[PDB]
Order: structure tokens, then C-alpha cells, then sequence
């Protein structure tokens, strides 16, 4: 609110929000291996609602 | 009025957790994969 | 060069062709996961032969004796080298065998079992 | 057909099809490629249609 707009139709493509690492960073590796536990925990769905 | 009670009735079990409250209707998934990993894994209750 | 592609008949992504018992080789498979192996060989320029698994599992891992079955047993046990497949995406299978990006996504769901008369005015 | 069946209620979680390949394969860097490659010229749309 104020809901003064609606969305229409479908969506014209699927994606997705990827976390990012500059090339050869050591995060790189773990950030995948978190975003696939938080999956398996169920938390982004509890942050999403 | 019992036309009227019809037509305006038909003017309005179905989710995930009112099967998990039936235990008469069975349900069950494929043995070897993701959705009896993800079951069996999952931390939510229902 | 050529690669060892497995896949299971779960349609409508493989299927085998009409009267398949005469029809052999790469042809006798047709899905969605055919042609999709069709255009990232071409992209790559590599070869691959369509085979399935005999145990007609996706996969999974025995929490007990540790072992792979299906598909992710055979990638990780080396009886292949791809699986261009509706395989799922999750933690465990990653921690073993490498993924790409989905070409795909879904969701879990639950499937059941599923006109005015002329004297409809009577009711 | 039959139909003889439907779909009820929504999706409980969203999940992807991903292709696989073992640890250290040469193919596993080309293969994400080409699936970028697919994903960006909507082959993939045409052939869910």
C-alpha cells in the first residue's frame, strides 16, 4: 500500500538472482555450496515470506 | 430460491498440508530420488 | 571424443520411437532431452550416444553403505561421462558430480485422480 | 489423454533440471556454455512448446 499499480500477464523469461565473486576468488567455491545448504534448510523461503 | 441458493453457490482438500491431515488418502514418491531426498532431508513440519 | 550420454525413458523429455523394435543407434531415442543433447554437442562440436541406464533409476545414495545409483553412479563410478537428463538439482549430488546452470525449472506437486442437461431446468 | 488425472494446488518448492558431469571433467566448462548459449536464443523456450 499504496497498491497503486498491478502487475500483467506472464513472465517473458525465467531467471535467477546469482551472488557474484571476481575470477579466482576463494569465496567462490563456498558461496555455492552455502546458497545449496540455505536450500536444504528452507531459509530463503523464510526470509521470502 | 433454491435455483438462486445453486447459481450463487457455484459462484465460489487442496493444498500440501491438507494431505499431510489425511491419513486416510495415501501418497507416496518415486523411491530413488529428489523428492524422497528432499522429504527426507527437509526440516520444515509438514 | 565421443561422449557417454545416459538418460532414463521418462517422457516426454526420451521416448523411444513408434515400432522401435526395428529402430537402432541415436534415432530410436526422440524427447526433449534428445534434441537438447543434439544442440550442446553441436555447440561443444563433441559426439555422444544416447544410453540408458539398466537400474532405471535417476539416482540416489544408500545413507548406509555410501553408494551411488543410477545416473550419479554411473557418472561418478566412470560408466559414462554426461547426463543430459531431467536430473534434479540439490546439495548431495553436488558435493560428488559437477552441475551446469538448470536449463529447466519446476516445482514439486500432487497428483489425483480426476454438462447442464436438456431437463437441467427440472433440478 | 486420458486425462484421467489433474494437478492440485501450487508447487511446495522450486527446483531446477540441471545437466551433470563427474569432477574434473574437460566437458563440464563447455557444457555450462552451451546451455548459456541455448537459455540466451530461447531454444529451450521453442522446444518446451
Amino acid at each position: 500500500k499504496p497498491c497503486d499499480t498491478m502487475k500483467v500477464g506472464g513472465n517473458l523469461d525465467s531467471k535467477g538472482y546469482g551472488i557474484a565473486t571476481p575470477k579466482g576468488s576463494s569465496l567462490g567455491t563456498p558461496v555455492n555450496l552455502a546458497v545449496l545448504k540455505l536450500s536444504e534448510q528452507g531459509v530463503l523461503d523464510k526470509l521470502k515470506n | 430460491a433454491n435455483l438462486a441458493a445453486f447459481l450463487t453457490v457455484e459462484r465460489m482438500i487442496e493444498s500440501a498440508e491438507d494431505l499431510s491431515k489425511q491419513t486416510e488418502i495415501a501418497y507416496g514418491t518415486l523411491d530413488s530420488g529428489s523428492t524422497k531426498e528432499f522429504f527426507r532431508r527437509s526440516k520444515i513440519a509438514v | 571424443k565421443t561422449v557417454v550420454v545416459t538418460t532414463i525413458l521418462e517422457s516426454p523429455y526420451v521416448m523411444m520411437k513408434k515400432n522401435h523394435e526395428m529402430l537402432e543407434g541415436n534415432e530410436r531415442y526422440e524427447g526433449y532431452c534428445v534434441d537438447l543433447a543434439a544442440e550442446i554437442a553441436k555447440h561443444c562440436g563433441f559426439k555422444y550416444k544416447l544410453t540408458i541406464v539398466g537400474d532405471g533409476k535417476y539416482g540416489a545414495r544408500d545413507a548406509d553403505t555410501k553408494i551411488w545409483n543410477g545416473m550419479v553412479g554411473e557418472l561418478v563410478y566412470g560408466k559414462a561421462d554426461i547426463a543430459i537428463a531431467p536430473l534434479t538439482i540439490t546439495l548431495v549430488r553436488e558435493e560428488v558430480i559437477d552441475f551446469s546452470k538448470p536449463f529447466m525449472s519446476l516445482g514439486i506437486s500432487i497428483m489425483i485422480k480426476k454438462k447442464p442437461g436438456v431437463f437441467s431446468f427440472l433440478d
